[PDB]
């Protein structure tokens, strides 16, 4: 039409939601403008539609509105972002508009949020081992590009910092594969749901400090910014991603900052629509809901891109039995587990890895891709570990001068392990360096123990010192 | 056909009105788009539709027709080798149509319309032929596929056409009323197959996993489930099963589980070697896959057209095997459905006709005597992750009580990376009274009283280890200590076993049988040593010990001397210590 | 010494978590008879009064 | 409960632990307590195979009154049913005993009828035709599912965990139809048997049949596991 | 309705040795008498019973097993009074229920007990009043309460029980009736946990 | 105005008719009393509103008068050496009035309007001036009272009143357009007030207490939490706080505390000694007081009223620390207010959205960059009592 229709009939405000009820018109999904009587636009979204009423979700605050001025107006009927290559190096809001005083992206596509899935037989395996410097991720938990890894985090512990490390050091070894030439860096997308500044002024100097502002895309949602908007921030940033990875052939990081925030403002809608909730409170489809983000991630046979996230999230009281980390676990590839009693004796970084785990471990691993050796130490490295923890804890009950020479070895490797294994601070180790001391650590035990390693790698690799390594 | 318009749209759920004459669980064609639904409730004129596909961007108004007939399956040659959707859609045909990503409104047939196939016939004009009863023979692979009569048909014969190349379209028979049969024909999902007769289960199903196979049997027409939390092995021991079990065809069906998990079989399976006929892996199996980021409604479409092809493979005379990722996953799809319908739940806000699904799933498995006077099985695996936190959820409750096997998981054991992490004391079975004269003659003669043994070896263990708790090991006597340390050889030696490694992964009947020899045997002569006077000590520090640890790792024909070498250095040892 | 500590530091222990877990799970039970008790409230209003 | 007389005789079931420690008596409501993996099947199969009243030790030796066994499975599969069914022809245990059998995928509305058909034909022999009637129900923890599926379907509120208020009074009307009438020859004698779901004997469905039955007998896992059968713990 | 409700200051000769001496009870007063099965409840019970010094005698059952209740419904009568030598059962009152009667005949049933003791009380008596498994009786209750939807409180068990149990035990009193005689009531009721 | 009757009445929640054209989160006067309250629900020709004072004596019929405007407070001199009611009512003026129990329906004004206040200009006519400047100085209790133009108010100056004494509403300048300014500006309490840039928090706020200083430490412009059982110490400390930190001026809120704990503070503080100025300890401190036996629903607006008087602090360059009492009142306050709604809740029956509530609360904190150059800081620390 010449100028667009608008609706008036609306009995209903209360909390986010909003009946309207001359609208049959409407698509399901579609995006609307709500307009206040003194001219300020507001956005929302409508989930319900019938020839009697509908049922729209509004994104900003309710304050100011009134059922006798207030109009609603459409905008397209899915909602759809325009995407561009020039965007790399521009900050956006929540909802996708731009917040540094820059003028706007001419879109090259417009693409809907909400994805589409990918064909399972267009998917290819995941193989490039990704040399992340961190030992205890390097080594027994080891990531693949394509992953979706996880960070396990509590209140106090520093998740950001490891997320900002791994963004920092990350790299590939074409060398050791023999792929040839070296890789270009990442393109990092940010995606912040509700974040505090104290958080967000932390990754802001983190990245520029390292100049990897020019490679990224932040998507920032703050702690006093409207809940509902958070239901959008990862939708528009893995469009992005996806657009940039397989259009363009670039290789993206994901880090998306708090799950757990996401989860609550789901919730919040839930219950405003008296859904059959789920365990806790959560409704009952938050794992269907969660699993369109997360499985957006991968590679594609044909392409050169890739996707790789790494969430982090927050258990609430450090429990593992929590909804959140549940269904987490179970979409995900894996997780890294931090641990509060390793973070109060000064380690860092305090990842626990006795929780960790990595799915995809086994195609990145073996010889031609990093070492013969890797698969069985990590295992040698674990049962050795396990048989410290118990020991440990026999020792709480009938005391140390009890214990036989075996059990002491054990302690002890568990002990020293943990000191100069885990703890490393800030330092970038390479996968050799890593694997020298971990054959340096396994050299405190006997050879007859160690049935895990075939006997050509004992013959070669055993009998290192750690004092030549630490002293 | 019934037509009508649309009047609510709310996620998966689509009311219509104008639709007085529908049935229920008919299948309805929404939208100007033709997206796939099925019908729900009956309210006067009004119809309750959930949608196999998205439902964004459909507005008020737009017609809905319905076709009359329920959820069924194209039932035929073409099927193996592939992979399908929810609802039977091919998968490549949809890669070449579409790109990556997955489209709505595709349609594409299930069986390949142009390719030929031999046809060799069995019957003559003037035969009788009733419901089950096989008449034709087309190659297929390494196998001979057999072309059914439908069940519901009955009547005399006069067409047969010679032996040529024909598709699958092309009718060849003509009964005496004047219908035709095809090398095709479509059954609904939600009736079971008509059999004749049920048999007893007398014959085991090998998994090549020792302690399945050895402590907790499942025979070849039974059912087991596999619970456990996230990270314990669930889908890593049935891809295992798919990969070495001695089943003639596998099914496998995806619910609700990641794509990566697809794609690795689609991609490891063509390489791999079946281990019965040599030939490629991939020829024998079916693949059902519906992703998580798949639509939640085809979820229990999933399940229902794999139980029904493993049913229709059944007939032909075949032993199937089932694999079902995960029944979790149709328990959320059903709840969520039921929030849009508004009901009362149960417990856990499941619906209360859930219970009776997974009776009505799992009673399709069993060893029968077919229509067609053939033998055929079909043994169920259904691995049921506890969906909020542990055991005492309703599904896993439930499923206890309808299944012959319990294959419990534990985290504990799968933190400290000891697959396959299976509970031995939350664990049990209940074929291994039928299966044991199988075990008499195939194996050996006193393989039964061996496995006793052994289960009274770790039984005798777990009662020690309450005292330990207590007082410690140092309190414990020289007998005592003994039992805990061969307990600790067994866990360690026996009931181990490395998926990944290159000959680890397989374990045949009689290599297990001779550890179980192996270990049984040292304990004796332990014993004995003890009578002796000989302290435990130094008894562990004999080389015989790295012998039996690492019996694991020889390989299948290697195996009988390294037992007997095995064997007479046990012998040696013993005899010179005191 | 064994026996004194076991009298006195782990069965109270043990006691006052199973005492914890049980309260917890009857509120959890409680709330949920309270949720089913809405929605069957909410189920027969709208299948009557409405014409 | 004016019209009831004290029960005073015995029933000889063949099995040594319950025969000589934990007499079962005409009149008596005693259930057998099982695990998930243990064999009630076997030992319900072995009782009705098995038992038998013995007339020559009471009395002067006294005069011979017909036998019978009623027997109800709810919720039992395929294998159940075939086992029971081999069981019950291979020795002419058949021809005194009466059948009734509910599979797993029949509907719930008919577990929920089938015990009270066997317990009004047991009534029916008993004080009619003066008969000595064994009536065994084959799982309990299957009809107080199909209580909750049935109550739950009926927009009922339920009742203290998960099950519906009504559920003590319902199993009542069941256990209580056993016993022996003063004018009468006859008597009702039942076995119940029930799986503990979480193994604790502080579920709902194990603490109310405490209420209304006359002891117990307890399968213990330990002994299964030792290759002893059958595994009757005389303990508890 | 009374005139005066009086202060105990006699005692409930129970005619045991340990009950009398070491934990007497006096007129008008109450006891409980808790145990698990098979300690002792019944036989103690009945032989308050039979021994007592009170006039009147009421046997409340709040729903037993149906052996049980057969077994005290036919041990009573055959016993004999100890003060005239005559039948016990011409001065007791006895409520039967099992656990197959209407879920409201058993929560009524303490009620209608303790209503024939208190016209008992009226007349000038002394009246015993036994109470088997008063738990039975919660149960009842519990179930009556689940029948209406009361929002189970504690574990199942309504909010009210304690304003229902302190009703019920509220009644037993030395009291001056109406009549200007002086009668009592004693309440003993035996609780399974 | 808008203008309607009463026709529901259950506790503190009354349901208006006739209200068609009432906006969200008005404040409207209820009943013959004229009692205060807040809309949030609208349906039809109905309006859902909260009372902030007692509603018992209430009947059917009676008019609700909707003011058109959001709950605000009046920011000016005369509120140092104050004790205020939970939605800013000077607690010694209802003394005054009513006697010694606090009754409804009382009105009062925030800001004495008769006192007088000596006034130096800064600014000269014909200047462009902004949201956030400075014009003029008015003398406090040894501090330099800055009187600013309120946030969203641009245009130029062509009066100004000469150096005397006025009192607070006086027009002192007058815009070219017609506003007048005076030396008071009202501002909604759900609306964060506007910065130019927050800053990393890098000297710390000094306690006095050597385990918070040493261990512990909290930066000036930070945020912190104190949980504890009854009986640990939580107001001991706060007072403490209150007493000895390096603060400039020191807001405290009691949400549902003890009256007595309050009453302590007044009468006490007044004889101690400020330690950077010399001069007595009230002078620099401002009480919020809402007891636990005072109406419910005023526990939220304490804390708003609390949080905006502290950030209008902050923009005048001083460094503002905040004490609240208990947050777990406020959430109590919530959760009787979605009962009222028959809202579905979430654990323990608290509303779905409790934590973006308390979310939007401390985030109020940090050191910033104001709009008139000056750099301030708002520090949190709230007590929670589970
Ligand atoms: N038998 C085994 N041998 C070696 N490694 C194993 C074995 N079983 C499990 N693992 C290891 O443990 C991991 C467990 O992952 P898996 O996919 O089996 O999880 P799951 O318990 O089925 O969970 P879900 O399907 O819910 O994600 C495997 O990826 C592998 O690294
Ligand atoms: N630092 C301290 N020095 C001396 N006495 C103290 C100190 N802290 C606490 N106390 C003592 O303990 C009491 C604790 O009272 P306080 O009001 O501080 O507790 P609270 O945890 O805030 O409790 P409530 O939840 O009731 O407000 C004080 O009244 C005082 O007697
Ligand atoms: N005075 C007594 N003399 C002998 N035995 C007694 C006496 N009192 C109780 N008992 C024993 O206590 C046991 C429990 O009896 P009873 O009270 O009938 O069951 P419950 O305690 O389970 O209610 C009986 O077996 C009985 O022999
Ligand atoms: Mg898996
Ligand atoms: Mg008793
Ligand atoms: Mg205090």
């Amino acid at each position: 039409d010449l100028l667009k229709k608008e609706y008036t009939g609306i009995t209903y405000i209360s909390g986010p939601l909003l009946f309207v009820e001359n609208a049959k018109d409407l698509a399901y999904g579609a995006i609307v403008d709500i307009k206040d009587g003194t001219g300020r636009v507001r956005g929302g979204q409508v989930i319900e539609v019938s020839e009697e009423y509908a049922v729209i979700q509004v994104f900003e605050e309710t304050t100011g509105l009134d059922l006798a001025t207030t109009s609603v107006s459409l905008v397209e009927d899915v909602a759809r972002l325009g995407v561009s290559k020039e965007m790399l190096g521009r900050r956006f809001n929540g909802i996708g508009k731009p917040i540094d005083g820059l003028p706007p992206i001419t879109p090259e596509k417009r693409l809907p949020i909400t994805g589409l899935p990918l064909n399972p037989v267009a998917r290819r395996k995941p193989e490039q081992f990704i040399q992340t410097g961190i030992s205890t991720i390097d080594v027994m938990n080891t990531l693949v590009r394509g992953q979706k890894l996880p960070i396990f985090s509590g209140s106090g512990l520093p998740a950001n910092e490891i997320a900002a490390q791994i963004a920092r050091q990350a790299t590939v070894r074409p060398d050791l594969s023999g792929e040839g030439e070296k890789e270009e860096p990442f393109a990092v997308v940010f995606a912040a749901m509700g974040i505090t500044q104290r958080e967000l002024s932390y990754f802001i100097q983190e990245f520029e400090r390292t100049g990897a502002l020019s490679r990224s895309v932040l998507f920032l949602n703050k702690a006093d910014d409207p809940t509902i908007e958070r239901i959008l921030t990862p939708r528009m940033a893995l469009t992005v991603a996806e657009y940039l990875a397989f259009e363009h052939d670039y290789h993206v990081l994901v880090i998306l900052t708090d799950m757990t925030n996401y989860c609550e403002a789901l919730r919040e809608i839930g219950a405003a629509r008296e859904e059959i909730p789920g365990r806790r409170g959560y409704p009952g489809y938050m794992y269907t809901d969660l699993a369109t983000i997360y499985e957006r991630a991968g590679v594609v046979e044909g392409k050169k891109g890739s996707v790789t996230q790494i969430p982090i999230l927050s258990m609430p009281d450090d429990d593992r039995t929590h909804p959140i980390p549940d269904l987490t676990g179970y979409i995900t590839e894996g997780q890294i587990q931090l641990s509060r009693e390793l973070h109060r004796k000064g380690i860092y970084p305090p990842i626990d890895p006795l929780p960790s785990l990595s799915r995809l471990m086994n195609n990145g691993v073996g010889k031609g891709k990093t070492r013969e050796d890797h698969k069985q130490v990590s295992d040698q490295l674990y049962s050795a570990y396990a048989n410290g923890v118990d020991i440990r804890k026999l020792v709480a009950i009938i005391g140390e001068d009890a214990l036989t020479e075996n059990d002491r070895r054990y302690l002890q490797f568990a002990d020293a392990f943990e000191r100069f294994f885990i703890n490393q601070g800030q330092q970038n180790r390479s996968i050799e360096e890593s694997l020298q001391i971990a054959w340096a650590l396994l050299s405190m035990l006997p050879q007859g123990e160690l049935k895990r390693i075939s006997k050509d790698h004992i013959g070669k690799y055993y009998g290192q010192k750690l004092e030549e390594i630490w002293g | 056909m019934i037509q009508g318009v649309i009047q609510k749209i709310a996620g998966p759920a689509v009311i219509a009105k104008g639709m007085l004459g529908a049935r229920m669980y008919d299948i309805c064609k929404v939208g100007e788009e033709g997206l796939v639904g099925e019908i729900i409730r009956l309210d006067g004129d009004t119809a309750f539709v959930q949608v196999y596909e998205d439902t964004s961007g459909l507005k008020v108004g737009e017609p809905v027709v319905s076709t009359g007939l329920p959820l069924a399956v194209e039932l035929g040659p073409g099927m193996l080798n592939g992979i399908y959707d929810g609802i039977q859609r091919p998968l490549e045909r949809i890669r070449e149509k579409t790109g990556i990503y997955i489209t709505r409104g595709v349609v594409v047939h299930a069986l390949d319309r142009e390719k030929k196939w031999a046809w060799t016939p069995m019957v003559k004009p003037g035969d009788e032929v009733r419901g089950g009863m096989v008449l034709g023979t087309v190659p297929e692979f390494g196998f001979t596929h057999k072309i059914l009569v439908p069940p519901d048909v009955r009547g005399r014969v006069k067409e047969v056409k010679p032996a040529g190349e024909y598709t699958v379209e092309e009718p060849v028979v003509v009964l005496e009323d004047g219908t035709e049969l095809k090398m095709y024909h479509t059954w609904p999902v939600r009736r079971a197959r008509p059999v004749q007769r049920k048999l007893d289960p007398n014959t085991p199903f090998l998994t090549g996993m020792r302690i399945l196979d050895v402590l907790f049997p499942v025979a070849m027409g039974g059912t087991a489930a596999i619970p456990g939390p996230f990270g314990s092995g669930k889908t890593v021991t049935q891809q295992s099963l798919a990969k070495w079990s001695n089943a003639d065809v596998v099914v496998y069906v995806g619910c609700g589980e990641r794509g990566n998990e697809m794609t690795d079989v689609l991609v490891e399976f063509p390489e791999l070697t079946d281990p019965k006929t040599g030939g490629p892996l991939m020829h024998r199996t079916v693949l059902i896959a519906n992703t998580s980021n798949m639509p939640v409604a085809a979820r229990e479409a999933s399940i229902y057209v794999g139980v029904t092809i493993a049913e229709y493979f059944r007939d032909q005379g075949f032993s199937v095997a089932l694999m079902a990722d995960s029944t979790s996953r149709w328990a959320e799809a059903l709840r969520e459905i039921s929030s849009r319908l508004e009901e009362m739940p149960a417990e856990e806000g499941y619906p209360p006709y859930l219970a009776a699904r997974l009776a009505a799933f799992y009673e399709r498995a069993g060893k029968v005597i077919t229509l067609g006077g053939e033998e055929g099985a079909v043994t169920i695996v259904g691995a049921v992750s506890p969906p909020g936190g542990d055991m005492s959820e309703p599904v896993t409750q439930s499923t206890l009580r309808i299944v012959g096997a319990f294959w419990r998981l534990d985290a504990s054991l799968a933190f400290r990376r000891h697959f396959p992490a299976i509970n031995w004391n939350g664990s049990y079975s209940l074929f291994t009274s039928a299966l044991d004269p199988w075990y008499r003659e195939n194996v050996a003669e006193d393989y039964p009283e061996l496995r006793d043994a052994i289960s009274e070896l770790l039984q005798r263990e777990a009662g020690l280890q309450e005292i330990v708790q207590l007082v410690g090991p140092d309190a414990l006597q020289d007998a005592e200590r003994l039992v805990i340390e061969v307990g600790r050889i067994i866990r360690e030696d026996f009931l181990q076993q490395n998926a990944y490694h290159e000959v680890d992964a397989y374990c045949s009947m009689k290599k297990a049988y001779g550890i179980m020899k192996m270990i049984l045997a040292f304990y004796k002569e332990a014993e004995a040593a003890i009578k002796r006077g000989v302290s435990i000590d130094e008894i562990l520090q004999l080389p015989v010990l790295e012998r039996i640890g690492r019996a694991r790792y020889v390989s299948e024909e290697e195996f009988p001397a390294y037992f007997e070498e095995a064997m007479k250095e046990i012998q040696g040892a013993f005899k010179a210590l005191a | 010494r064994r026996v004194n500590a076991l009298e006195q530091v782990v069965i109270p222990g043990i006691r006052a978590q199973i005492r914890f877990i049980q309260q917890v799970l009857e509120q959890r039970e409680r709330e949920d008879t309270f949720r089913l008790k809405r929605i069957k409230g909410k189920i027969e209003a709208r299948e009557a009064e409405e014409e």
